[PDB]
């Protein structure tokens, strides 16, 4: 094995030397042994006379200059496959868990190239989530990425955890969640929320793998987590087909890890402080989600926008990537419509006559004109009352109404928490299911009927039990 | 020795370069010939730079410089009850030596994902703003944030004088033991919050840390980091501490201090790219554990100073988002009467019901609307107004007066839920706004007096049954009449 | 030991490789690494050679070796590129073997010079009504198409190239527009994507991709509009015509601001070097209409830059203007209500374009611009009273501003536009509902198709209207119009 010497120690930049032709790649891996277990450097640079300047995945409090370096011969490398499900991962790979070693059959590295141009998927196609809101009016692209809008309060945990339950049920596709700069509190709060959801069973089957970098890691460790994320996730779709979820909490602090890294190796930061390489470190992390011809990795991406302005390099960045946008709100769950998605914020690109077909279109397109009207007629209905108006707009207002509560929906994973039984509702069923209300079929079935139900058929049975 | 011992290269700034000291740590603490300390965070190729701890004047090039060992660390333990001391742990206060239970490491990594417990018993603050409407939890990270003057200290020093209602008591799972440190503050300043919390019998389970405002940077940068261990202990011991870092703004500028000096790469307001995870580091120490490692906490209120109001700077911008929430000071509202000055809009505790005695949760819930409400149609206060806007005002400027509170007055949650059950279901309506202050008063005594027994469930069971609420329906009806 | 045709790297870091020796080395030269990694020598220094490269920094390491390649940065150019998609070095990325070559041009080449070119004065029919009846384009000519994100901008270069196909299929080589289209910047799914949009339309055998997609290095970005250029050149210089789209040039001055940061060139404006005019000035000068004695040749370009919050005074967005001919800005105001294409047009200008505009467009378009411009002036401020007068050019504008939106892919001949613009401009639209116009179009284009296909013929052969086929124009029209 490959030795070197540590020459320098400034925070979480560390110098390693080695000698003659001996030196390893940038973006090796490189191993200390500690008291406690192991501090992992990655190779940033040569930077002359056989030294490497390298990032710290971890504090490097008590390095002593001419402490063994050991070089694994590559990239920062993890545990992939089956083995990794319902487990607890950091960035170098280890279990955080205590439940003992993922006896994983290989492991491979976080760095690797996007697919080839060759390699791509040529046509955009939907991936199909069950959830009526989503699946209608901003479907999700299969191996494409969603920015996911909203703070607490929101129910955004259970829809993430819904996501991983209707894409393994509906498509057999894992999921994988990744917490980039995630408060450790919350992480524990994850966990214990996704045993007794079923999304994770220690004696059982889970669904998903858990891959956390937490904020009180140092910049470096925060600025890989989302690959090594990525890595488990980018398995299941080559080696066994599938379609996979790949969930990035948050997305910008994955931005600012790498502003932070950029800083530290004194490269000179960008307009508003961000680091020279800001579109060039995002693209080789979402160039890798994406359709091939084995299967397909998709990714939901918590998005923060710094100040509210969506021309802030991070957002305006990020964005150039976003296939769709999942908006929750506050407005829509203090109506008490869940999942708290609002049907006018939220945007698809693959919204379109080309991609889902004339019918599909013309019912989503249909369907948010119906809540436009009903959003503007709001004032005049709060001071004069519905007699003042017309025939034709009477009606779509409480077709509106109607419209709205049919978009909520019981989640198999919130069973737990309410007592409702789950449905999950498919593509077809959803578009035929609102174009007969558009057309006027149900208007005389009184409003709780859509309320909390599935497909159309939940409706007709709902309306017979509140009637007699 | 030349591995054990070192020549100054040079010196200057509170920095001295150090040839030799071949076998050193990187953070490990240092001793010069005249008699100073200091750091080693700068290990290059052929020299070692050391931030001081003292004066420079007092080292010279070519003097020589020892190891100790020692990676920086301070003592620990409920031996520190009642203690000043420096950033180190020295006594500071007059009053002897300190007994130590054991030492710890200034940097220590926090509990990680599996030893945690979600949040879920209250830290009670005594104000009726915050624990109402913000609920503080054991082993949350809640931050006071605003502009120069607006009561932010005051926040976290009524919170420290609260905790005696369960510091004077035998039950150690009720006990919050305090941490206070003190960042780039004048030294009368502390003497007098010394003074403060003496005169309300506060010190006896306090610890106050201080690295004042004329003492050196890296002291300075040391002190939240040392006084987190002291709370450590605590936690660690199925225990429960809360910590105070006022403030973290002052923290931040020494450390931008010695990273510049020590010619690391500048960015945003010239702040090192390690900045963040400075303050990620320090405030992730905050939990709360599991049973299995005894169910210890450590709750921290650091504070921040704007300047403009501005959240977007560097600094707000990164501890805004390390830590569950906001406390949000405004002067606006001070000048208004508002005090304390918090600015309910933009305030929030993440964690929020978990973290709130049942019984105030059960009139708060619906405090939080009504006010709500209020600041939608705040404007509408100047002749025309129908029925439903101007009953918002006429609550809304009622309960926003049962908010105001006096220094040093922190309130048992038993006396807070009369006068927010009072509020919140109309008994307020029909007095005049400005007998809000008396009605506080005479309603407390006269419960005191006449039905003792309803507070005294309220403080034992901490809920409300539908009997307590019928009861405290009479109780409020028969006051407001009188 | 060669160390005149050889190298051993110093240091590897940050984009950047050191290497000693390369004595022999010419400034802008490529060299291969190693690994089979590509640089460039930028900067030759006594003892030492600064090589940009062309790759990830993994693929260099200290004490490898280095070769020259005789050749300063070029890429294959000729006719056998058509229907093929390449990297911004040339290299194939389709899958489709080697590339049929007719020689190797520079990546820069400087523009010609004031003698060798000649007024624009041919057509770049786009197939957009909006386009070619308020801003048209001629061949040579540089216009910007400008606007915020999701505006519509790529489809505007989209539906120009598909509209080729009317003449790439033809005989005559003078009305022939080969496309150019390059991606900087770009995910890769997006660009397999318009590639597979162009093979289905069937233009993708008059067309050439050049792609430099989100996660390849920063200097192949920068790099790839160049070496497009070279293989748009190739026709201009050989009597035919390109048209070459470059997508987009804010994410190219975004990666050559990567570079000039990481090389520490002193940042500027927004953090861009202070030669950032000249990155795209240089090459937006080699779009040309070449004279007579030059082989009559001509490259188009139409640039694409981003506006952050539809800001057009900013930095990149004004450098661009003042080089191009013109803009056509996109608004995003326009774009969510529905008017797509969302062409401002008091904002937009075509600044050589009217001399060559088809004849029968222009004359059926008179002042059209200018009214337009105005309508939205007098819209906005009737948000006070019901006048006579501004009540008409409110209905007009209305029916004009629906009349010219248009469907994606689905680009219009001139001899179809002019019917329409007549009938807008002329009023026979006043009777018509709003909501119909959509359909007016479709049915009245069947009609002239089904009965008056004389018309519609001397309009494409000849390009005029004469007095006689004007009067014809108008009861073909008025016939319709009434039933
Ligand atoms: N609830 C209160 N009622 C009345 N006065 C108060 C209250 N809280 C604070 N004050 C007074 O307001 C002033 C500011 O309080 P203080 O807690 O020092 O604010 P601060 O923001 O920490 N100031 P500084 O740290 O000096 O920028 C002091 O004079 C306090 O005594
Ligand atoms: N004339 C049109 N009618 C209807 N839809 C259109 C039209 N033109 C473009 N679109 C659609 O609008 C969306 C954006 O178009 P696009 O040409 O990608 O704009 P862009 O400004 O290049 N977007 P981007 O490159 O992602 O910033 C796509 O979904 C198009 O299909
Ligand atoms: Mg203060
Ligand atoms: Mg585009």
């Amino acid at each position: 094995p490959i030795t070197g010497k540590v020459t320098a120690v400034i925070g979480a930049i560390v110098d390693v030397h080695f000698e003659q032709s001996e030196l390893p790649a940038i973006l090796n891996a490189l191993e200390i042994k500690t008291p406690q277990g192991k501090l992992v450097l990655e190779v940033a640079q040569h930077l002359g006379e056989n030294t490497v300047r390298t990032i710290a995945m971890d504090g490097t409090e008590g390095l002593v200059r001419g402490e063994k370096v050991l070089d694994t011969g590559g990239p920062i490398s993890v545990p992939v496959g089956r083995e990794t499900l319902g487990r607890i991962i950091n960035v170098i790979g280890e279990p955080i868990d205590e439940r003992g070693p993922i006896k994983s059959k290989l492991r491979k590295p976080i760095h690797a190239d996007p697919p080839s141009f060759a390699e791509q998927s040529t046509s955009a196609e939907i991936l199909e989530t069950g959830i009526k809101v989503v699946d209608l009016l901003a479907p999700y692209a299969r191996g494409g990425k969603i920015g996911l809008f909203g703070g607490a309060g929101v129910g955004k945990t259970v829809f993430i955890q819904e996501l991983i339950n209707n894409i393994a049920k509906a498509h057999g596709g894992f999921s994988v969640f990744t917490g980039v700069g995630e408060r450790t509190r919350e992480g524990n709060d994850l966990y214990r929320e996704m045993k007794e959801t079923g999304v994770i069973n220690l004696e059982g089957e889970s669904k998903v793998a858990l891959v956390f970098g937490q904020m009180n890691e140092p910049p470096g460790a925060r600025a890989r987590v989302a690959l090594t994320g990525l890595t488990i996730a980018e398995y299941f779709r080559d080696e066994e087909g599938q379609d996979v979820l790949l969930f990035i909490d948050n997305i910008f602090r994955f931005t600012q890890a790498g502003s932070e890294v950029s800083a530290l190796l004194g490269r000179i930061p960008s307009a508003v402080g961000y680091q020279p390489t800001l579109a060039t470190d995002m693209g080789l992390l979402q160039e890798r989600i994406t359709t091939t011809k084995k299967g397909s990795v998709t990714s939901v991406q918590a998005v923060y926008v710094p100040a509210d302005d969506l021309t802030d390099p991070a957002p305006a960045t990020t964005f150039a990537h976003l296939d769709a946008t999942t908006v929750l709100s506050r407005g829509i769950s203090e109506l008490g419509i869940y999942p708290a998605v609002d049907p006018l914020d939220s945007k698809s690109r693959l919204l379109d006559a080309a991609v889902v077909g004339q019918e599909h279109y013309d019912v989503a397109s249909k369907v948010q004109e119906t809540l436009q009207t009903y959003k503007s007629l709001q004032d005049i209905i709060a001071i004069l009352g519905m007699d003042e108006l017309s025939e034709q707009d009477k009606l779509t207002v409480e077709r509106a109404r109607k419209i709205q509560r049919f978009l909520s929906q019981p989640f198999a994973v919130a069973e737990v928490f309410t007592g409702i039984p789950g449905k999950l509702v498919r593509l077809k069923d959803t578009v035929a299911s609102f174009k007969a209300v558009l057309e006027g079929k149900y208007d005389n079935i009184p409003e709780h009927a859509f309320y909390m139900v599935g497909g159309i058929e939940d409706v007709v049975a709902k309306a017979e039990k509140l009637a007699a | 020795n030349l591995n054990e011992t070192g020549r100054v290269l040079a010196v200057g700034d509170g920095i001295a370069r150090v040839f030799g000291l071949n076998n050193i740590q990187a953070e490990e603490l240092v001793e010069f010939s005249s008699g100073v300390k200091g750091m080693a965070l700068n290990l290059e190729p052929g020299q070692v730079g050391i931030v001081l701890f003292g004066s420079d004047r007092l080292v010279k090039e070519g003097e020589l410089v020892k190891r100790t060992g020692n990676i920086v660390d301070v003592p620990v333990g409920p031996g520190l009850l009642g203690r000043v001391v420096d950033a180190l742990g020295n006594p500071i206060d007059g009053k002897g030596p300190i007994d130590a239970a054991g030492r710890s490491r200034a940097q220590v990594k926090a509990p990680g994902i599996l030893p945690r417990r979600s949040v879920h018993e209250p830290v009670q603050t005594g104000l009726k703003a915050v624990d109402a409407l913000v609920p503080i939890g054991r082993g949350q990270r809640e931050l006071i944030i605003g502009d120069r003057q607006t009561g932010k200290t005051a926040v976290a020093l009524d919170t420290i004088l609260n905790q005696k209602r369960w510091n004077n008591g035998s039950d150690e799972s009720k006990k919050l033991y305090c941490v206070y440190v003190a960042v780039g503050q004048k030294r009368s300043t502390v003497a007098q919050l010394v003074q403060t919390l003496e005169q309300h019998d506060a010190m006896k389970y306090s610890i106050i840390v201080a690295a004042t405002a004329s003492e050196a940077a890296p002291l300075q940068y040391l002190a939240p980091f040392t006084a987190a261990s002291i709370g450590e202990w605590f936690r660690d011991n199925g225990k429960h501490a809360l910590i105070v870092y006022d403030d973290l703004s002052k923290q931040a500028v020494a450390y931008r201090q010695l990273s510049l000096l020590l010619r690391r790469p500048p960015g945003r307001e010239a702040y090192p790219g390690d900045v963040f995870y400075l303050h990620s580091r320090l405030l992730e120490r905050a939990a709360k554990l599991s049973e299995k490692e005894g169910s210890g906490s450590l709750t921290a209120l650091p504070v921040i100073e704007t300047q403009g109001g501005d959240v977007s700077a560097y600094i707000p911008t990164n501890v805004i988002s390390i830590t569950d929430g906001q406390i949000f000071l405004e002067a606006e509202l001070f000048y208004k009467g508002i005090r304390p000055a918090i600015n309910v809009g933009l305030s929030v505790s993440r964690v929020g019901s978990a973290a709130q005695v049942k019984a105030l949760k059960q009139v708060a819930g619906s405090l939080k609307l009504f006010l709500a409400q209020y600041r939608e149609v705040a404007a509408f206060a100047q002749s025309d107004l129908d029925a439903s806007t101007k009953q918002t005002l006429v609550r809304g400027e009622r309960l926003t007066q049962l908010l105001k509170q006096n220094q040093y007055s922190p309130l048992a949650t038993e006396e807070q839920v009369p006068l927010i059950y009072a509020g919140v279901n109309g008994h307020l309506d029909g007095i005049e706004l400005s007998r809000i202050g008396e009605f506080e008063s005479s309603f407390l005594s006269y419960l005191k007096s006449n039905h003792n027994e309803l507070l005294t469930e309220i403080r034992e069971k901490g809920e409300l049954s539908k009997e307590l609420l019928a009861s405290l329906k009479s109780a409020t009806e028969s006051f407001v009449a009188t």
